[PDB]
């Protein structure tokens, strides 16, 4: 699998958890009897982890949702859509500004949501980002990971809305599951991240298509990055299952959460 | 003329015009001087006058009525400097200082027009003391059909920033007048600050009424802009390196001039660093801080 696609760090936490359960099986039970313990277990996982979390996320991030606010997103994330959607439906008023980014255009597939829900919903590109930021009340964005240190591991261009944001003084959250919690620590996008098919760059303007054949050049090389990470100076407030917490409490939660396993 | 009759002129000067400057009536009341004076040399005009200044100085402790005293004292340098015979001199500085007089004053009518523009409609500003200046430009920007709203400090210990929302309510302008503690917690909401100036020292900052470096300093935090309007004869030739460098003549008014309940005389003035403002608008136009020494490295040398 890591051969495919490098594990994300919530497959990384599953695949610990399961491990760790795998272990913790006595050696006098029945083979049956440990299969069908394991997927309960698993079932039980995906259950809390993640539906459950996801649930209490929304309720406890429909508390910031203003009306008349005007959220600010960032390309696509099943937390942070279901949270517009509950808070739209709880009777909360409000306007979306979707920034995408290529060469994924994730954000898209947010824009489809926040329309079948009948938000009122803007799109724009993240070059166009500091043109936006003036309008925008709040930032919510979603992670794919929190490491020990605070910092939010999340898509690429995360964190340079986290810094326009900040430097137009707008106030930043990140929605994520404590499973998703790290005990790695990054102090830069550089020392572990995933590179992309560097195809994807290429893009049709026009009749021509530049970047053509670009390994013709030898001097040519394209960079399609994946992950960035968000220095923890630059988020505001994180929403997790447990509640509201600072962006430095991440290294608690996962002793809160360790010291039960 | 002597000093009693100078301090009575100059009195009288403001006293007929409330809205007149106070280096403005101190330049025209120098002008009177000059117009009075007797001797017959350079030299002998020019220890009059700076005994003049340092009467009106001693009036009025703003560093207005220095900066204007300083300026007409250039201004009689730069005379004398082309002209030799004292006749002549005499009479070109009765006419270029009549010309001068009649030049700024419509300074406040230049900044409005030229600072008007940059009131966002729809917008909030955020405003420190009592200033005709500022209100010259909202006024303007009023006139221009533009619709905002005010913040105004209250000003502690004088309260001009009652007087000021007073004045602003007299033009039908949403006025809301907060005090000086709150500065940090309302700045959140003002799209930018527009505050006069007492002085602008040579390196481009300003000193203006106490309470407006840390109005800066907040507008920094929070990268609001920060706007001065202020005229050309406020120029001093003064650089502070910090709050305690301001001279103390500045700080403590006129009538004015330990350790339990000593209050240690609260100053009236503090200084602003020009990196904490955006722009200057003087009635010579728009300029960046930077500009300012300029007008001075050329008028001097």
């Amino acid at each position: 699998l890591t051969q495919c696609r490098p594990l994300s760090a919530s497959m990384h936490n599953a695949i610990k958890f399961l491990n760790k359960e795998i272990t913790s099986v006595g050696s006098s039970k029945r083979e049956e009897e440990a299969k069908s313990e394991l997927r309960a277990a698993i079932d039980r996982y995906v259950q809390e982890k993640i539906v459950l979390a996801a649930q209490a996320i929304s309720r406890f991030a429909y508390q910031k949702i203003s009306n008349g606010d005007v959220i600010l997103v960032y390309g696509c994330s099943s937390l942070v859509s279901r949270i517009l959607q509950e808070a739209w439906t709880e009777g909360r008023r409000f306007r979306v500004v979707v920034v995408d980014s290529r060469p994924w255009l994730e954000g898209r597939h947010t824009l489809r949501s926040l329309v079948h829900a009948g938000v009122p919903a803007s799109y724009l590109l993240i070059p166009a980002a500091s043109y936006v930021l003036p309008e925008v009340s709040k930032v919510l964005l979603g992670a794919h990971a929190l490491l020990a240190n605070g910092s939010v591991m999340s898509r690429v261009g995360t964190a340079q809305l986290a810094l326009v944001a900040r430097a137009h003084n707008v106030p930043v959250l990140v929605c994520c599951e404590t499973y998703k919690f790290c005990e790695r620590v990054q102090t830069d996008a550089f020392v572990s991240n995933e590179l992309d098919d560097p195809d994807d760059l290429q893009c049709k303007r026009g009749e021509h298509v530049a970047l053509a054949n670009w390994q013709n050049h030898a001097s040519l090389r394209l960079l399609n990055l994946v992950y960035d990470v968000t220095p923890p100076e630059l988020v505001d407030l994180v929403i997790t299952e447990l509640g509201m917490i600072p962006c430095s409490s991440v290294p608690v939660v996962l002793r809160v959460k360790s010291s039960d396993q | 003329m002597d000093d009693k009759e100078l301090i009575e002129y100059f009195k009288s000067q403001m006293k007929e015009d409330p809205d007149m400057a106070s280096a403005v009536a101190a330049i025209r009341t120098l002008l009177e001087f000059l117009k009075r004076d007797k001797g017959e040399t350079i030299q002998g005009l020019r220890a009059n006058l700076t005994s003049a200044i340092e009467t009106l100085c001693g009036v009025d402790s703003s560093v207005a009525v220095s900066s204007g005293g300083e300026l007409f004292l250039r201004f009689i340098s730069l005379a004398s400097l082309e002209y030799s015979d004292y006749s002549k001199c005499k009479k070109i500085m009765i006419e270029r200082g009549e010309l001068f007089l009649r030049r700024i004053s419509l300074s406040r009518n230049k900044i409005a027009d030229l600072c008007h523009t940059f009131i966002k409609d729809g917008a909030t500003i955020l405003t420190h003391a009592y200033s005709r200046v500022v209100l010259r430009v909202l006024e303007a920007a009023v006139a221009a059909k533009k619709r905002f709203s005010v913040y105004v400090t209250e000003s502690q210990p004088d309260l001009s920033g009652k007087k000021m929302a007073k004045a602003l309510c007299h033009l039908n302008v949403p006025v809301t007048v907060v005090l000086d503690a709150a500065v940090g917690y309302i700045m959140e909401k003002a799209d930018l600050v527009i505050v006069g100036a007492e002085g602008v020292v040579e390196n481009g900052g300003i000193i203006n009424k106490i309470g407006t470096n840390q109005m800066a300093v907040c507008a920094k935090a929070q990268n609001k802009p920060f706007y001065v309007v202020a005229e050309s004869f406020k120029f001093v030739r003064l650089f502070p390196l910090n709050q305690q460098d301001v001279p103390d003549k500045f700080k403590y008014k006129a009538d004015t001039l330990t350790g339990q309940d000593l209050k240690e005389e609260h100053p009236w003035v503090d200084y602003t660093a020009p990196s904490l403002i955006t722009l200057l608008f003087t009635d010579l136009g728009v300029l960046t801080p930077s500009a300012v020494s300029d007008e001075l490295i050329k008028l001097y040398l």
